[PDB]
Order: structure tokens, then sequence, then C-alpha cells
RNA sequence: GUGAAGAGUUUCUUUACUUAAUCAAUGAAGCGGAAUUGGGAUUUAUUUCCCAUAUUCUAGCGUUAAAGUUUCUUCGCGAACUGAUCCGCGUUGA
RNA sequence: GAGUUCAGCGCCUCAUGCUGAAUCCGGUGCGCUCUCGACGGCCCUUGAAAAUCCAACGGAAGAAUGGCCUUG
RNA sequence: GGACAUGGGUUAGUCGAUCCUAAGAGAUAGGGAAGCUCCGUAUGAAAGUUGCACGAUUUUUCGUGCCUCCUAUCGAAAGGGAAUCCGGUUAAUAUUCCGGAACCAGAAGGUGGAAUCAACACGGCAACGUAAAUGAAGUUGGAGACGUCGGCGGGAGCCCUGG
């Protein structure tokens, strides 16, 4: 029992992980935000025309709780598009528009026209 | 350069090749030696004339 | 009336201003090397203390239980320069900037940062140009007698400390400051003590000295020495006043 | 074979990094290990009244040895014993006679505090073994004045843990014997004799000696050259 | 609380202890005592009357062990002693 | 190749397109604003901290070998 | 019309915040307080994230190990601090969009090169140099990192001047 240190340290000890007799929630909850949330509607006003038809890019009014990575992801599985970069912004009214530029494989316009808003 | 530009340089230019380089000037490391084996030296003679 | 100026000196923004200031002035912990022997030590750096009259020296000292250097923070004594070697312990020498117990030391050595209890680091002595003297050893039951800065007889134990030679920074007290905004920049780096309004250019509200159609005490300024904080004011327990002429 | 040299490190006083020695003495110990070391200082310091100095006065190697080899011969019956009893008695009292017709008397030593008191104030214990290490020990400390006032042989034994352990229990305070079969007779007298010429016989000069009181350590050393001098 | 003297069956003064209580330090870091040791006075000597240390150098370096017998079987930065004397009712001091 | 200046052509013109030139060579400072460099004066005033980045001292560890196609 | 009505409008790895600490604020230990709460901030606490491969096939981060002076957090849109510029564009955003041209940080290791035949490069008297030039623990050093006034010397933009 030598002890070359001044100072007594608490030993360590097991430490079990949980393993509960009963799960606290019955059900787990379905995904919070898939797709259909992340993408609320296109935005159709003129500026948004212009960036379509300009800058190979659509305008989205997304959920505020969406982030570039699952914008990005909702087109894809949406609209069957890959986006190349993903613009964010949030209104002055409080909600939160994207601007989704596409590549230089896919056109925006036939994009825009398949969803309908056109 | 600001500290962290430091970790952008090859390594030889952040030093000099020679002992403590890039810690020590040129005259310190000098210094150092000589005292060190001077100081050494009179060691090995104290310790002869102790006997 | 309300709550007087010596009373609100509590904390607050009475308090010390220590933002520039590097360390406290300490002798060394007691250890085994000082208690049997001695230790060595480098000044590293000669530094000026905002707020303190004396300089401060930074010393070196090899770790004895670890691979590490411990630096110390002492009051410089006078001769003190960097790269000096300095020895701390009961036997290092008597050479100015040594550390030693009082008892270890003749009588007449002058000494500063002497220690009250053995091991406390360091209380009498410390302020520039300041010393100790030791006065005399009484071995049975080891105490060693000392004269203070204050002219003071004091028993210390013979295993108190002390560091050899006068404190540094000379004699600051004996240049005029000449100028308010000079007093001003002293204590800006101590404390919010400068400059003082007199009690009895005060209202009675805020004195015991306040009021009154002319500007004077009314009593005595000798208050007793058992006065209540708000009346403590002026000469406290004073034992006599006056201009004395001739003293001891 | 050559390079292989002796390189000395010499440890004085600020020379070499002190090697890594034993620093138990000076650990700072967490505080229930400070408080359990000295409690028993304490107890040394602090002379002791004799109704509490009695106790640490324990039976010997020896002597513990015999009586705790005729208390293991009468050990209480188990839970398993107990439910084999009870359907050996079931099974005899369908049509048989009654459970007293398939059992027999029990021998074994007698255990509780409150049951081992109302055997010695009857007169019925033959042997009372007190734990030594009652932690409130006002539970205990009557029972030597008892036991001498009853005249029934007691002796105070180290580890109420012991004790337990014969009765099948975590701990026991005190055990009583009050019946052995007759091929121990002479054992338990051989015990009893044994018992009491330390105990019974010690009691009536044991209440005037107090216990503790000693220094020790430095202290006593200091003392020790106060007189070699 | 525990002990010692003194004062004309008692409790008053001082002069002792430490474990209560108080203070301070520290990473509770080497306290106290023995054994080896060499001058020593005892003395046709016996540690019996006595405690003896390792770093002063000049602004260096000092850590993760070497060596020493020697056990697996001596393939090994391999295990232990040791190097680093032994012991403990106290972390140290007031 | 941008920007600027200028000159023309289609002339409802459309995608507002198309075609020509120049955008060159010198000097100045107790100037102004910012900044850097080397200094000097002053203080009983000597004028934050931490994150973070770098260097050294040290020597842990490594396993290529068939005179070469062969690893870290 | 800054009023009224209907619509439109704010796009960033590089700008801030976010990270850091400052005066200070403040849980926790522990102690007060009838209590609301007060004091306290490694404090009289068994306050452990980190350093080793002993098992582990076999080409690698899960089990004990023996270890060591660690630490709550909040607190700066002027302090500290990784990194972006020009040209163009809209009714209304832009170092954020578009065109062009860069930079920083992190991850994996995708090629190429370098050193190593036994070991981790050479040159230079030296100051020091290079396309690379093995470096774990521990330690030490540096940067971050600092007042104010005075004149002197240079640069950039501006100003002025000759064609
Ligand atoms: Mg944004
Ligand atoms: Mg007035
Ligand atoms: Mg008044
Ligand atoms: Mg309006
Ligand atoms: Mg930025
Ligand atoms: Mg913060
Ligand atoms: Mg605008």
């Amino acid at each position: 029992k030598v002890r070359t240190s001044t100072t007594f340290r608490r030993p360590k000890t097991l430490q079990l992980s949980r393993k509960p007799k009963y799960a606290r929630k019955s059900v787990a909850h379905a995904p919070r935000l898939d797709e259909y949330k992340i993408i609320v509607n296109p935005i159709n006003s003129e500026s948004a025309m212009k960036k379509i038809e300009d800058d190979n890019t659509l305008v989205f009014h997304v959920h505020l709780k969406a982030n570039k990575f699952t914008i990005k992801e909702a087109v894809r599985k949406l609209y069957s598009v890959e986006p190349v970069k993903i613009n964010t912004l949030i209104r002055p009214n409080g909600t939160k528009k994207a601007f989704v530029k596409l590549s230089a494989d896919a056109d925006a316009l036939d994009v825009a026209n398949r969803i309908g808003f056109l | 350069l600001r500290p962290r530009e430091f970790a952008r340089l090859s390594h030889n230019q952040k030093k000099v090749q020679r002992a403590y380089g890039g810690c020590l000037s040129a005259n310190a490391v000098k210094d150092r030696i000589v005292r060190a084996f001077l100081i050494e030296e009179q060691k090995i003679v104290k310790q002869k004339l102790k006997q | 009336g309300r709550v007087i100026r010596a009373q609100r000196k509590s904390g607050g923004i009475f308090q010390a201003h220590t933002r520039l200031r590097k360390g406290a002035a300490q002798l060394r912990t007691l250890d085994f090397a000082e208690r049997h022997g001695y230790i060595r030590g480098v000044v590293q750096k000669i530094i000026h203390d905002p707020g303190r009259g004396a300089p401060l020296a930074k010393v070196a000292f090899r770790n004895p239980y670890h691979y590490r250097t411990d630096v110390e923070t002492f009051v410089a004594t006078e001769g003190m320069y960097t790269g000096q070697f300095v020895y701390c312990g009961k036997n290092a020498a008597l050479t100015v900037g040594n550390v030693l117990p009082v008892g270890e030391m003749p009588e007449g050595t002058i000494i500063s940062n002497v220690e009250e209890k053995a091991g406390d680091r360091g209380a009498l002595g410390r302020s520039s140009g300041n010393y100790v003297i030791i006065v005399g050893h009484d071995v049975d039951t080891g105490k060693t007698r000392v004269k203070l800065p204050s002219g003071a007889k004091k028993v210390v134990p013979s295993s108190a400390r002390g560091v050899v030679g006068i404190v540094a920074g000379g004699g600051r007290i004996d240049k005029p400051l000449l100028k308010a905004g000079r007093a001003f920049h002293k204590y800006r780096v101590k404390r919010n003590c400068w400059p003082r309004t007199r009690g009895v250019a005060m209202n009675p509200v805020d004195h015991p000295h306040g009021g009154g159609n002319h500007q004077h005490v009314g009593h005595s300024t000798t208050v007793p020495r058992q006065s209540a904080p708000g009346q403590k004011v002026g000469l406290i327990a004073a034992r006599r006043t006056g201009l004395l002429r001739g003293a001891a | 074979n050559p390079l292989f040299v002796s390189r000395p490190r010499s440890f004085g006083i600020g020379q070499d990094i002190q090697p890594k020695r034993d620093l138990s003495r000076f650990v700072k110990w967490p505080e229930y290990i400070r408080l359990q070391r000295r409690r028993k200082i304490l107890n040394l310091r602090l002379k002791v009244p004799p109704a509490i100095a009695q106790f640490q006065k324990t039976l010997d190697k020896n002597t513990a040895t015999q009586v705790f080899k005729l208390l293991n011969k009468y050990r209480p019956e188990t839970a398993a014993e107990k439910k084999q009893r009870l359907v050996a008695e079931a099974e005899a009292v369908a049509n048989g006679k009654s459970a007293q017709d398939v059992s027999k008397k029990p021998y074994n030593v007698k255990y509780g505090l409150n049951h081992v008191v109302a055997l010695i104030e009857a007169k019925k214990a033959k042997l009372v073994l007190i734990a030594s290490d009652v932690d409130p020990i006002e539970l205990v400390v009557f029972l030597p004045a008892l036991c001498k006032k009853m005249g029934v042989p007691y002796a105070i034994v180290k580890n109420k843990a012991r004790l337990g352990t014969v009765i099948h229990q975590k701990t026991a305070a005190v055990l009583a014997v009050t019946e052995v079969r007759e091929e121990d007779k002479n054992e338990l007298a051989s015990i009893v004799s044994a018992v009491d010429a330390n105990f019974s016989a010690k009691y009536d000069e044991s209440r005037r000696k107090w216990g503790g009181g000693i220094m020790g350590g430095k202290t006593q050393a200091l003392l020790a050259k106060r007189a070699k001098a």
C-alpha cells in the first residue's frame, strides 16, 4: 500500500449503463421535419422568377428550423435535383426563404414548370 | 508573423539549424555551451581534490 | 445623521486596485531544504510593482520533488541584481539577499521581510528603505529579539526567517510630491483614498465635526478608545497631542 | 559490457530530484478515514471509565478457539434445515402423532440481546459471550455486572462479526449457551472454569481500574529523553 | 479534561500535559525515535557522561534510472530485492 | 479580356447588338491623412488577461534485405 | 410625404456574433439563517481529462492495470481573435448575388516527391541557408501582450506641377 503522492484520489469503480425494466415512452415519435415539412412552398415573386431564369436557382419558403443540409436533401428527395449551393435568409415577416442553385446539368425553369408554380 | 500564421510555415522557416534554434540566440547558446563545459570541469576538479 | 466616510470604507469602491500587480511578495514555503540545509535560486527579473515603493524580484528555484521550476516573488533588497544567486535555508551564508532563520544570524545584523511566525512567509520590514535589526537571542526556548522600523522591540521564534539586507527603493519619501497630480497618480494605483475632505468642511449630518457658523470641531478631537463606529473620528485614544519637543 | 556504467544519484538537499518514496504518513486522507483513525487515538488518551475499560480485555486466542469449537457444534438451524424439519413434521402430522413425535428437542446457542438478558436474569445461561465491539456500547455495558450479579459465567470476546457467523447472521452482540449435550458437558465445564478465572474473578478489581490515559508517540519519547537526562 | 507542588473533611494560587477548543501553512513533501557512524570522556575504557549531514557556481543541465548481487532458465527495458537503513498512536508549526 | 474617355454603324430593330481610337511619358515636398522604422523625454504613474499558435531541451517508439522486382 | 392602401425587399466557411478572458456575475463543497435566502468559488471535498500498451487476433484504440500541482459556467456586435478581392448587377441586398480571381480550417489519405542497405539530409569559418529533412512523455522558452509626449527618416493615397 505505497502512496508516492500526498493526495488521495477517488478510486475508479464500475459504472454500469442503463438497462431499464420499461421503456419510458411506449412509441418512438416519427421523424419531425422530414421533407414535407422542410419545404413549405415555392416563392414566385418577380425577383424569384429572375433568380430562376438568370442564375438557375429556385426560391423556396422553408421551415424556420431547416438548415442548408436538410434543405439540400429535401429538394433532392422531393424534386430529384442536385443543388450546388444553398443560401438562406429569414424574412422580416419571420419566415425562412432559401435560394437553391441547381447544377449546370439541370434547368431551373423546367423544374419550376414541373412543380407547377409557373 | 501573427501567432497562428506560424502554423502554416514549413519547419525550417520557424527555426535555425543549431541547438536551441528558434528558441535561443546564437550568442546565448555559445554562452551556455562554454558555461556548461567550464562548470562541469570545475565539478571534476572539486571531486578530485575532495578525496 | 448619515453614515460617515470612515464607516463606508468596508469594500466596494474602496477595494485595492490590483490589476497591474504581478503577485504577492512572499518568502517561499518553509520546506525540508530550508529547514535542514539551503536551496539556491537565481534572480530572473527585478520589477516595479504598481502601488508599491520597493521593487520586486522574481527568483527561480528548482523543485526538489518534481521536474519543474518554481518562480518566487521576493521583495528586492538593495544590491540585488538579475543573474544573482540567492540561497535560502538554515545553512545559507550571511550575504545580502540570502534567507536565513533569524536564530542563525548574529546580533546586530540588518534584515528585511522577517516572519512573525516561522513559516508565515514574511511580515516585518517590507516597505522601501526599511529593515529589522537583530537585538539578541535566547537559546533556551529559542526566541530572538528584534527591533522594528517603528522602534518597537518584538520577540520572534528563532526559526522565523529573514532576508539579509535592507529593502530596495531607498529614500522615496524624501522627495516632495509638489503637485496634487502626483499624489493623484500615487493613489490611483493604490485605492480610492485621495483627495480627502476635512470633517469640519461638512455638515453635521455627514460627520461629528460638521456644522457651525464657523469651521470648528466643538468638542475635543481626542476621542476614547471605545467610541462606537461613526463617532471614532479625530485623534483616537491619543496619549498626548501637540508638537513634541524631544521624544523617545 | 564496458558500456554498462554505474550512474549514481546523490539525493542530498538540492542535488537530484528526490526518488518516489512512501508518502502515506503525510497523505491528506479523506475525512471518513481521518475520523476513524483519530477516533482510535482519542480512545487511547481520555482515560476510560472502568465499565467501558473492561472491554478491550478479551479472551486469549487459545480459549477463544475452544469456545468457538463448542459454539460451532450448537449452531442454530438454517432456513434449509428448518424447511426440511417442517416437511418432516408435516408428513408425520397426517398419520402419526404431532410434530413432537418426529422431531427432537433442539440444542443450540441462544442469541438476541433481549432474549439473552432474560436468560441471564432467569439463571438459564451457562455461559455468556459478549462481543467486544458493540458500537453503541450501552447495549452491553451492563452485561458483565448483570452476569456477575446472577452468577453466570461470561467472557468478552472479539468480533460481534465472528459471533454473528455462528448464528447465520451478519453480527450478534451477545450469545448464550443454555444447554449442551452430555458429550460436551466436560468441555463446557473446562471453558467455564477458564472463562471465570479471567473475568468473574477479575470483576471485583476491574471496577476500579481506568483505561486509556496513555500518550505515546512523540510526547512519550520526549518524556523518555527527559528521564534519561 | 488530565497531572504536580504550596494554604490556613475540603477548593485557592502557580507550573506541567494534550486529546477538547482556537490560529496559521501546505500539493497535509520528509515529524519523532532507533540502528550503523567518527572526534569525544569515561579511563590497565564501555558511545558511560558528548552529536555527528550531501548542493555556494560563473544567469548552464538536472524528469520517463544506471550500476549491484540474482530468480524464472538468463528468448526480454524480463519479475523481485536494492539502489532510496529500520520503525510509528501524530500532516506541520504556534 | 476589366474600368474610363472618345468616334461611328445598323435605326421599329431585336438578345441592344456590332465596329473602331486612346487610356502615354515626366517631376515635386518642413505639405495633408494614414502608416512603418530608428530614436529621445517623463513618472513616489512604469502603462490587462485568457483562448490560441509556434520553437526548443529530451529521447519513447520503429524494424526490410536475397548487391536487387521487394516496407514504414 | 417618414401619412394612407396594395404588393415587393435583407442571400456570407472569409463581415459580426458565435470562441477567449476583464472588472464583475455565479451554481457546486461547506458553513450561516425561523425562513425568503446569506457567505463562499480546489473552499477543510474520495471535485481526473489526460500520460503509458500489459491483454488483442493481427496490422489496431476496448478491458484491468499503475499512475500525475488540471478544470463549473456567464461576462466585450469598440479588448484578444483562422480566412476575400476586383468588376458587374437590383425599383429596393451585396466584401453575402453574378463573372473572374483567391484564401483559411478540419477530415480521410488520392497521386507525386524527399530521407532511411541498417536510422531519421546536406551546405556555410560564422551569422545562417534549403522544396521536403523521423521525434512520445515531461519541461522550458516565445508569440498573443499593451502608457504617454517630442522631433527625425521612409512608404501609400491625396495635393501640386511639365508634356
Ligand atoms: Mg445568413
Ligand atoms: Mg458648507
Ligand atoms: Mg452627528
Ligand atoms: Mg403606413
Ligand atoms: Mg471575422
Ligand atoms: Mg462568454
Ligand atoms: Mg441600400
